[PDB]
């Protein structure tokens, strides 16, 4: 859950940079659509003709959301792995806490109608 | 701390730390037990 | 060739959009490859062709 | 506009031999137009008097907008013969006040950036004389005047300095003969009591204008049309202990930022209080706003537009 | 105002940095009072009778807030005597800690200043500096998440949404509605703090961005519902569509990313065998939506605010984050539901 | 038979498939139930590196003072 | 134990004195000085008895920030006496 | 009085001016829209579409089970003694007590 | 009786109650820093004695 | 394959020129509706899986095809309306109908309880804007406020219910995964667990109580009688009742027993009011309560016969009631007031429409088997196995269903129309097209509705 | 007080009636003082004359709400078997919520609150089971 | 129209236009090269 063996300064840990990063993911494309959407409504608030065909500062709007979104997804791929890693290590160390139950054909009540 | 102070020192907060010259704390010996007892997370969440 | 691009600029997008949906959802079959040849329900040892079920 | 820490600053290479000189109080006839045209030797820029077509002339593109699109059923010819039952009366005056607030905002912006002598033909501080004279006779409802005073209290207080030199013209009560002498069929056949009340209200309005520490000068009909007499009096008389004299760092910049954009200054002019005379209907205003969008003036942007310019897309 | 306005604004930015990057108890004490000296000049600005009354009402409530907070710091010397921000170590000091932070925030019992302070602020630039200011007491609450009693935090969170949900119904002032949504959202903030301290930081991210999108779109001058009414026809009709995306998102609606806090606050609480409290959260949240329900009718309808004066010149405001932030405020529920891990 | 080709997936698909989706679903459900079981234990007793509150100090001072 | 039964009591008495009013706004700021004075003594006794040596600088810093509030809030009080005649809690306009 | 609101609009053409039309504005586009592209979706999706609604999609083993049941009736009557039904799913499983 | 008046009434009751309880928080305490601070003394007294946490 | 052609319908309307618009929005949606009937009709032994859970599959959903069928049908009806308005707002409006249909594709395909719910509530926002704008009548805001007051106060209890179940038992997500189902032991804590799951679908599926949500939305119509078809889709949008009762709680249905009884008077007393009322749209609005009450009676019995009748009735009502709103649209566009007494007289002015009036009114009754008889008859035969006394209550409803159709006919058969100078032109080519494209799919489902009433059939 | 609320879950375990009614008035009277404490801060005209009257209208009524709810709980305990039922104390909440329209002569506000107070007080007696907790730690 | 009465913007900037088109490409190169470095890092670590 909470942070234990992790410190601040530089958002990814770099020591645990083993997992592969997101390459051409559908999650990157949707933020890329939002980067395009931010480059559509800027010509709506500041009065500029045609949201699709206007000024080409939209390339900055696409790149910025992709750039920030890539490192944000890199933080997502890191933190979900660490949370899973500390969960698996807790079961392997204690063993007594997590109990296993197998093979059962227990009788249950049957409902009418 | 919400944001940690890495590669910089600005602490000097806890008792029985680095003395101004050599002057001791009134409860210096007792924190030599307390800090050494609770340096790990074992007695931080449970405190037993 | 010259008039068709200006008049039917939007008319091509929707059927081509269906092709994009036809291709993207087809590519999801490689993500679900666990027990493709395994699991006894329609499992058979194929020899002339590799991976019968997609 | 925002970053003025560098070379561009208020009162830098300005506010020396350059002052706002308002030529106002022409009673009824166009007498102020002759005096303002004559005062072009000392003053660099002389703005014409604001009317119905001024709002489209400024900020737009040369030619004025049609009568249906610019001001909803608003005309100067309707006020020439003012009548009851769903007429103009007040809504033309509210449009006239909005145009005079717009020209003063442009003139003050023209004064702060590049210091020049600006001559104005009837300012904001002369508008209530033009309204109250119409109120004395049965033309405007009592509630509309109080609506005007609510706009008066907000819009004026935004501008910290009023004027430097205010010119006062008091003509004879036989000024209607001079109006008949001028070639104007619309301006003729106006009420003589209305013009007499306009001169009577101006006498009680010139006293607080002179007491507001601004240099007020009175002129007669014989003294009028003199290029040498008017210019020598403007140079000799110096403005002392006035509200115009303010701090360049704090007071002048906040004034310049508020006058930089036309929409920011006119934001206070639009009042939320509902009035039957001030056009409330949205159903016909929806098509009227759509007709303005259909018009090939601005419609698309602040500057560049399709079938008007646009050298590059980016 | 030249550089001095930016320097004062930078010291609020620096002030919260002292609160964020800290270990000492007197260090955060300075960080709060660094803001107290720096918000007041922006509270004044335009030399108003309302600005003088708001700043005095703001100070006398928040100066007492800090001195109540310093009492909790001194009791932390009376018992234990450790000056590290981790735990209060007292059942008495924890009471005087949470209630002092409740004074600076818009929590239930100390809420009376919030609407009257927001009314007295001269410009939209000063209105941000209350929504951004609430990051400073929230940052301390994240540090001292244990040793604080449920009976005097959760009661203050439940009551705040109740009084927030009834506190904007008899109000038409646009500043007053935003001030009571502040009181409403603070109930959703502190309710998470016992049931995992995480997501409280993300609740800030959603709230601060969504509130900043409002006032940057309120750069076209409007103080009342009737003044924001004359905007559909006299002003641009596309601007009413983009404010609609921010009005509806502040209330609990799933197609918009303002449901993303109401996603996890209920989810984390239901994990810990509590169902009767999250029911009370969601039902009272509809009263918070109800303010925006009547406020959407100012933009969706005609409502007849025509006005004879028509603007021909195009509006030129600041609009610094008025384009980038509403795109994230409208849609992020489909984009980043895994952002819980990235933030905390 | 013509409708079966280039318009139908077939009975072999969604039988070999869907069971693959269930295999991921079983892993997603069991580990989420394990996560609810682990957090119920780790919050109650401070044993693992989950929901652990920060301590005061690891090392502050050890040098010889002028004490009594 | 002995002294702390009075200086904590003086803090709670001043806590009542702040929130209780008889129309005078000057008396509230005067009590804010007393609040910092009571916090000064309570901090002094905790640091001086348990020989900290390092923490002795902290109430000196607290004394600086005591006067920071009790001047900038006092300057706003003067602005009330500029807009209005005399300073009163009853004399307000906000709703 | 509103001085702006009174402007009513009542114009229903239908037959007056276009003579033969489905909708107003541009008669040449109207024939191509109201009578052509509406009717192509009326022809393909309803007539060529009807050969997919019930006409040969096999559909959840409705005709498959007929060939399956017929061979199982003759099998369990000639060789077996019970008539295709006796006990469901559980032949001598784990008891309740 | 039923479909318009009585079967509706149940939730218009909660609408009327929410609009009536709105006045007890908005319109209540007209100005005065005295009135706002006097209520703060009570909230501390409730937390100390009534909703007791030591 | 149903993701990103409806999303590709979004830039189509914006990019197309002002002369076109309506020609592109309809033609590039009819071929999309052809592909739904081409691919989704295939089934194996049980439920399939088209893809990983973003949009899942079909188990008993030919109701998805109906929404794809109404994908161009709403654009057909709103042709005389929105003809005098702004061209930019026309592009804004069609996208809002597309967005409704976008989430409607998602809700029927996705076999989740968590992803389904948030997109079930994502249909609420576009409808709110569609109702509160372009509303021809005054006090349309009450139709907007109560739309989100009745629904959200009942549906937000799903968040405290659904997350509670997955915290205890595995996860709801995949549904076909959810066969870890433990029988509910009937405890006082489980009382509100059942109620919160049901009350969310007691609002959109109108009972006798909490039913005022529906007629206010129809009387204060979104657009004349054109966008009412989307509100018909919201009625059948409460199909989660088929999934919740089956999976989440099969043992404890003792609390279902009072809710059938509450909906039993939501059959007779909801049909009694629908006899005297003046508004022609309200005479469809209150009749739509009774026909959708049939499903609420059916589902809570949980017998295999009721599911066959219910799934048929969801498709039956979606094409019959919506067709009746198109008849109400054709009368409102000429007279501009929906008074039944005023608009009186067919055949004298509208000869061909009178036959379409019959093929739409009589379908409320049990005609030669279309889908309505097949829908109703299985439910009535299911209620007898529940209890023998039901047909005495159900038989009264069969009498007033004739008092639905014939009363709509007789009040239009009376040849007078003395005051009416308008309604001179009979019907447009697109006007009669609405009458055909609604009734001919019902006429084609007379032959073999095997791929309509299919929860394991 | 927390000590008085913990006493409330020990008296109905037996059959004590005369001390159960006093235990409910001590909660209702104190809670009546809480609601009335805010009403003093709402500008009371003539101090210690109508301010005492403002306390007298709230504290007496709220204690009487607790008194009837206390008494009807004992009547429902003696008559009919099975002591632990949600329906048993539902009538107690209805009778206790009946005198909300006794403060002012209206008989409509109290009648509307009769169903609301009757259901909410029943939920408290439903909250004796493990499946209902207002505040939680883990 | 021909942008009469002094136009505020004609857009021949090349200072802001050169940087917006410039830095975007600088962002493109910085993201791909680190992605190529991370692709080599993922193979080397595992």
């Amino acid at each position: 859950g909470r942070q234990g063996r992790a410190t601040f300064q530089f958002l990814p840990d770099e020591a645990r940079s083993l997992p592969p990063p997101k390459l051409t993911d559908p999650r990157l494309a949707f933020v890329g659509f939002l980067g395009y959407c931010s480059g559509l409504i800027d010509n709506a608030i500041r009065r500029r003709p045609v949201l699709l065909a206007g000024l080409h500062r939209q390339l900055l709007y696409i790149t910025s959301f992709v750039f920030v979104g890539y490192y944000l997804l890199k933080r997502q791929d890191y933190m979900y792995a660490v949370r899973d890693h500390d969960m698996f290590s807790y079961i392997k160390s204690h063993x007594x806490x997590x109990x296993x139950x197998x093979x059962x054909x227990x009788x249950x009540x049957x409902x009418x109608x | 701390q919400k944001r940690l102070g890495v590669d910089l020192d600005r602490w000097m907060t806890i008792q029985s730390a680095e003395q101004p010259h050599g002057i001791p704390s009134r409860c210096h010996a007792f924190e030599k037990e307390w800090i050494e007892c609770a340096h790990g997370i074992g007695s931080i969440r449970a405190e037993k | 060739l010259l008039q068709v691009v200006r008049d039917h600029w939007v008319h091509v997008l929707v059927p081509m959009g269906f092709v994009f949906g036809y291709y993207l959802d087809r590519k999801n079959d490689e993500k679900l490859t666990a027990f493709r040849n395994k699991s006894l329900l329609y499992k058979r040892e194929l020899k002339p062709n590799e991976e019968v079920t997609w | 506009p925002l970053a003025y820490i560098l070379g561009e600053k208020a009162t830098k290479k300005m506010t020396e031999k350059s002052k706002l000189i308002t030529v106002d109080g022409n009673i009824c006839s166009g007498k102020s137009k002759l005096a303002k045209e004559i005062a072009e030797k000392l003053g660099l820029k002389h703005f014409p008097e604001a009317g119905i077509h001024y709002v489209d002339s400024t900020t737009g593109d040369g030619k004025p907008l049609p009568v249906q699109f610019s001001g909803n059923c608003s005309l100067e010819k309707f006020y020439d013969d003012p009548k009851s039952n769903d007429g103009n009366s007040y809504r033309l005056q509210a449009w006239l006040y909005a145009s005079r607030l717009l020209q003063y905002a442009d003139a003050l912006e023209h004064l702060l950036s590049t210091g020049q002598g600006v001559v104005l033909e009837r300012s904001i501080y002369s508008d209530f004389v033009f309204l109250e004279a119409m109120y004395r006779q049965g033309f405007i409802r009592k509630q509309c005047v109080d609506h005007y005073n609510q706009v008066k209290k907000v819009t004026i207080c935004e501008y910290l300095p009023p004027h430097v030199v205010v010119y006062v013209d008091v003509p004879v009560p036989e000024v209607q003969s001079r109006i008949q002498k001028k070639g104007n069929p619309h301006e003729m056949k106006i009420t003589s009591a209305y013009l007499q009340d306009i001169e009577n209200a101006y006498k009680g309005t010139f006293l607080p204008e002179m007491s507001e520490k601004c240099e007020v000068l009175q002129y007669s009909a014989w003294e009028a049309q003199d290029a040498e007499k008017v210019v020598e009096d403007i140079e000799y008389l110096k403005y002392d202990k006035g509200p115009w004299l303010d701090q360049n760092d704090r007071n002048l910049h906040k004034l310049r930022m508020l006058v930089q954009d036309k929409l920011e200054v006119l934001n206070y002019t639009s009042i939320p209080v509902f009035l039957p005379e001030v056009t409330v209907g949205a159903h016909q205003s929806d098509q009227v706003f759509q007709e303005f969008t259909e018009l090939p003036g601005r419609k698309y942007r602040a500057g560049y537009n399709e079938d008007v310019g646009d050298k590059w897309i980016w | 105002n030249p550089i001095i306005f930016i320097i004062i604004l930078l010291t609020i930015m620096l002030g919260t940095i002292i609160v964020m990057i800290s270990s000492h108890w007197l260090l955060v004490w300075i960080g709060f009072e660094m803001n107290m000296l720096a918000i007041i000049p922006i509270m004044m600005k335009n030399h108003n009778p309302r600005a003088t009354e708001a700043s005095t009402k703001y100070f006398l409530t928040q100066s007492t807030a800090s001195m109540l907070l310093m009492m909790a710091v001194i009791i932390n010397l009376m018992f234990s005597g450790q000056w590290t921000v981790m735990k209060l170590f007292n059942p008495m000091a924890s009471m005087l800690m949470t209630m002092a932070l409740a004074m600076k925030l818009g929590m239930a019992p100390f809420h009376f200043w919030v609407p009257e302070v927001t009314q007295g602020i001269p410009l939209s630039s000063g209105l941000i500096l209350l929504t951004w200011q609430k990051l400073a007491p929230m940052s301390v609450l994240y540090q001292i998440f244990p040793s604080i009693n449920l009976n005097l935090i959760l009661t203050l969170s439940v009551l705040s949404i109740l009084i927030g949900g009834w506190g904007g119904l008899n109000q038409t002032q646009l500043r007053k509605i935003m001030a009571y949504s502040s009181i409403a959202h603070m109930g959703w903030m502190t309710a998470v703090l016992p049931y995992n301290p995480t997501m409280t930081l993300l609740n800030l991210i959603i709230y601060i961005i969504m509130t900043s999108t409002m006032f940057t779109m309120f750069m076209a001058n409007s103080t009342t519902t009737t003044l924001s009414l004359s905007h559909t026809w006299n002003k641009t009709p596309i601007m009413t569509v983009l404010i609609l995306a921010t009005l509806l998102s502040m209330g609990g609606l799933p197609p918009l990313s303002g449901f993303m806090p109401k996603w996890m606050i209920i989810q984390e609480m239901t994990k810990n065998n509590s169902i009767i409290l999250p029911t009370f959260m969601a039902i009272t949240a509809l009263l918070n939506l109800y303010f925006y329900m009547r406020l959407t009718y100012s933009t969706t309808l005609t409502m007849f605010p025509s006005t004879n004066n028509m603007k021909m010149k195009w509006q030129f405001p600041l609009m610094k984050k008025m384009t980038f932030l509403p795109t994230m405020v409208v849609l992020s529920t489909m984009m980043l539901p895994l952002t819980p891990m990235l933030s905390v | 038979r013509w409708i079966a080709r280039t318009f139908f997936d077939g009975p072999e698909k969604n039988y070999e498939r869907t069971m693959a989706i269930l295999q991921i679903e079983a892993e997603k459900a069991e580990l989420r139930l394990k996560e609810l079981e682990v957090r119920r234990l780790m919050r109650a007793r401070g044993d693992g590196p989950w929901f652990h509150y920060p301590t005061i100090d690891k090392e502050l001072i050890d040098h010889s003072p002028k004490a009594t | 134990s002995m002294v702390y039964m009075n200086i904590m009591m003086a803090f709670t008495v001043s806590l009542v004195g702040l929130l209780m009013y008889r129309s005078h706004l000057m008396s509230s700021l005067l009590c804010l000085e007393g609040m910092m004075l009571s916090l000064f003594v309570m901090a002094a006794l905790t640091i001086l008895n348990s020989h900290f040596t390092l923490a002795s600088m902290m109430p000196i810093i607290l004394l600086v920030f005591a006067a920071c509030e009790a001047a900038l809030g006092l300057s706003l009080l003067v602005m009330v006496s500029n807009t209005y005649g005399t300073d009163y809690v009853q004399n307000l306009n906000l709703l | 009085r509103w001085q702006e609101d009174p402007e009513p609009e009542d114009e229903n053409l239908y037959e007056k001016n276009p003579d033969s039309h489905g909708y107003d504005k541009d008669p040449a586009v109207d024939i191509w829209n109201m009578r052509v592209v509406f009717f192509f979706g009326f022809s393909i999706v309803l007539v060529l579409g009807s050969t997919f609604v019930a006409y040969l999609p096999d559909y959840r083993m409705q005709e498959w089970a007929r060939r399956e049941a017929e061979r199982l009736v003759k099998y369990r009557e000639a060789h077996g003694l019970p008539i295709m039904e006796s006990n469901c799913f559980d032949p001598s499983k784990i008891q309740l007590p | 009786l039923l479909d318009l008046i009585w079967l509706e009434a149940i939730l218009p009751k909660t609408i009327s109650l929410a609009q009536m309880k709105a006045s007890t928080l908005v319109t209540n305490q007209k100005g005065l820093i005295k009135l706002y601070f006097l209520s703060f003394l009570i909230t501390i007294l409730i937390s100390m004695i009534l909703f007791n946490f030591h | 394959k149903y993701i990103i052609p409806t999303i590709m319908l979004m830039p189509l309307t914006w990019l197309s020129k002002n002369n076109m618009i309506w020609v592109n929005s309809t033609a590039h949606s009819l071929l999309i509706s052809f592909t739904s009937l081409l691919l989704m009709n295939q089934f194996g032994d049980n439920s399939l899986n088209f893809s990983l859970l973003f949009f899942s599959d079909s188990l008993s959903t030919p109701l998805l095809i109906l929404t794809m069928w109404l994908l161009p049908l709403m654009l057909m009806a709103s042709q005389h309306h929105l003809s005098k308005e702004n061209l930019t707002r026309k592009k804004l409006f069609i996208t809002m109908l597309i967005s409704l249909q976008l989430f409607l594709i998602m809700t029927f395909t996705a076999m989740e309880l968590i992803l389904f719910y948030i997109l079930f509530e994502a249909t609420l926002v576009p409808t709110l804007i569609i109702i509160t704008r372009w509303g021809n009548q005054t006090e349309r805001l009450n139709a907007g406020l109560y739309f989100l007051f009745y629904t959200l106060a009942g549906s937000l209890p799903l968040l405290v219910a659904l997350i509670y179940i997955q915290n205890t038992v595995g996860s709801l997500n995949f549904l076909m995964l959810q066969y870890w189902v433990q029988p509910v032991h009937n405890s006082w804590s489980n009382v509100f667990m059942w109620l919160a799951c049901m009350m969310a679908f007691m609002v959109k599926m109108p009972l006798y109580g909490l039913h005022l949500w529906l007629p206010k939305a129809h009387v204060e119509a979104p657009i004349a009688g054109s966008m009412v078809l989307a509100a018909v889709l919201l009625k059948l949008g409460g199909y989660g009742m088929l999934r919740i009762t089956l999976i989440l709680n099969p043992m404890t249905d003792f609390m279902a027993y009072p809710f059938i009884m509450l909906s039993l008077w939501g059959m007779i007393m909801t049909s009694s009011i629908c006899l005297r009322q003046t508004d022609l749209k309200s005479l469809i609005a209150y009749s739509s309560v009774s026909h959708m009450a049939l499903v609420i009676v059916a589902i809570l019995i949980q017998t295999p016969w009721s599911y066959m009748g219910a799934t048929a009735l969801m498709i039956a009502h979606g094409l019959t009631s919506s067709m009746l709103f198109c008849l109400a649209n054709s009368n409102y566009e000429r007279i501009h007031s929906r008074t039944m007494i005023l608009a009186r007289g067919l055949q004298t002015l509208l000869p061909l429409m009178a036959t379409w009036w019959l093929l739409a009114s009589l379908t409320n009754l049990a005609l030669p088997p279309t889908i309505n008889l097949i829908g109703e008859l299985f439910v009535v035969m299911s209620t007898f196995s529940w209890s023998n006394i039901t047909i005495i209550l159900m038989g009264v409803n069969m009498v007033i269903t004739a008092l639905y159709s014939l009363y709509m006919l007789i009040m239009t058969q009376r040849g007078k129309y003395t005051y009416h100078i308008n309604n001179i032109s009979p019907s447009f080519t697109r006007e009669n097209a609405l009458m055909s494209l609604h009734i001919l799919p019902l006429l084609l489902l007379t032959l073999n509705p095997k791929i309509i009433l299919g929860p394991l059939y | 007080a927390k000590t008085v609320l913990r006493q409330y879950w020990d008296i109905p375990e037996g059959t004590e009636c005369h001390r159960k009614t006093y235990a409910t008035t001590s909660i209702g009277g104190a809670a009546g003082l809480v609601v009335s404490a805010y009403s003093v801060a709402l500008k009371t005209p003539t101090s210690f004359l109508e301010g005492v009257a403002r306390t007298g209208r709230y504290t007496f009524t709220a204690a009487a709400i607790g008194a009837i709810f206390g008494l009807t709980s004992c009547i429902s305990a003696q008559v009919r078997e099975k002591p632990d039922d949600p329906l048993n104390y539902l009538i107690g909440g209805c009778a206790g919520g009946l005198i909300l329209g006794a403060r002012t002569r209206s008989y409509g506000i109290g009648a509307a609150a009769c169903a609301y107070m009757g259901l909410t007080a029943a939920l408290v007696k439903m909250g004796q089971l493990e499946g209902w907790q207002v505040f939680a730690e883990p | 129209k021909f942008y009469i009465q002094e136009p505020p913007h004609g857009s021949p900037n090349w200072l802001k236009v050169g940087l917006t088109l410039g830095t975007s490409v600088f962002l493109w190169i910085y993201l791909i090269k680190q992605h190529n470095e991370d692709v080599l890092e993922y193979k080397r670590r595992n």
